[PDB]
C-alpha cells in the first residue's frame, strides 16, 4: 500500500552506502 | 523523518545523506 | 538464528529484522 | 564495534540486540 | 499462510520462526 | 498496489536469516 | 543463466527467481 | 503504491542474474 | 519498457531474459 | 545439498530447478 | 560513499542508486 | 570494465557515475 517495512529495508541499505564510515542513525519514527 | 520522506517519494543520494552521522 | 558472518549491507539487514521499531544505531568505526 | 564482532566473527541474537536503540 | 500474513502486515523474528522446519 | 512478488523476496530472506539450519518450506499459495 | 557462487541469502533469491508458483524447499544440513 | 523504486530495484538484480556475462541496458523510461 | 510491464505484473525469468543484450 | 553444489561449487538453471516443488 | 568491493548484484545496486533517472549500461564482459 | 575497477579493487562515486548512461 505504502509498505513503510519492505521500503525501509531498501532505505537502510541505501544508507549503508551513502554515509559509509560516518555511520547513521535509523528510526522508523521519524 | 526519513521514512516520511524517502517512501512516498525517492530519495536522492544527496538526500540521503543528510541523516548520515 | 543463523549462525555466519555477516557483512556489508547483509549486517544492518539484520539490525532492520532484530530491532524492529526499537530502532538501531550503525557505527562501523573500528 | 559491530563488524569486529558480527562479520569478523560470528554473532548469536542476543549480541544482535546490543546495537537497537 | 505466510504470504496473506506477512506482506499485508508486518511479522516479527517470532512470528517469521513459525514457518521454520 | 500490495505486491506479493516483492514482499515474497523479502520474505524469504528474513526467512533464510531466521530458520536457519532448520530450514523452511515456503509456497506463495499458503 | 549467471554462473557464479551464489551463497547466503542470494542463494534462495535465486529459487525465488527460478521456481515462483511452483515453490521451493530450503533445507542447508549438510 | 507502485512504488517504481523500490520495484526497479530489484528488477536490477534480477536482471544480473538472468542475464550473467551477456549484460542489460536498463532505463526507467521504458 | 521493462518498468511498465514488470512492476504492475510480476516477470518470469523468459520475459526478463529480453532485455538482455 | 543444495549449498554443496551451487555455493561450494556453480550451478546451472536446470540444477537450479532441483530444489523447486 | 562506501569505500569497498562490490561485487555481484550489489554493484547493479549502487548504479541504481547513484546514476538515477539517467540510467546505466552493465556490461561484464572483461 | 566496472568489474575489475569495482569488485576487483576499490572506486570512488565519480568512477562509479563512468557507468551511467
Ligand atoms: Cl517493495
Ligand atoms: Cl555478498
Ligand atoms: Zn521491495
Ligand atoms: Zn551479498
Amino acid at each position: 500500500f505504502v509498505n513503510q517495512h519492505l521500503c525501509g529495508s531498501h532505505l537502510v541499505e541505501a544508507l549503508y552506502l551513502v554515509c559509509g564510515e560516518k555511520g547513521f542513525f535509523y528510526t522508523d519514527k521519524t | 523523518g526519513i521514512v516520511e520522506q524517502c517512501c512516498t517519494s525517492i530519495c536522492s543520494l544527496y538526500q540521503l545523506e543528510n541523516y548520515c552521522n
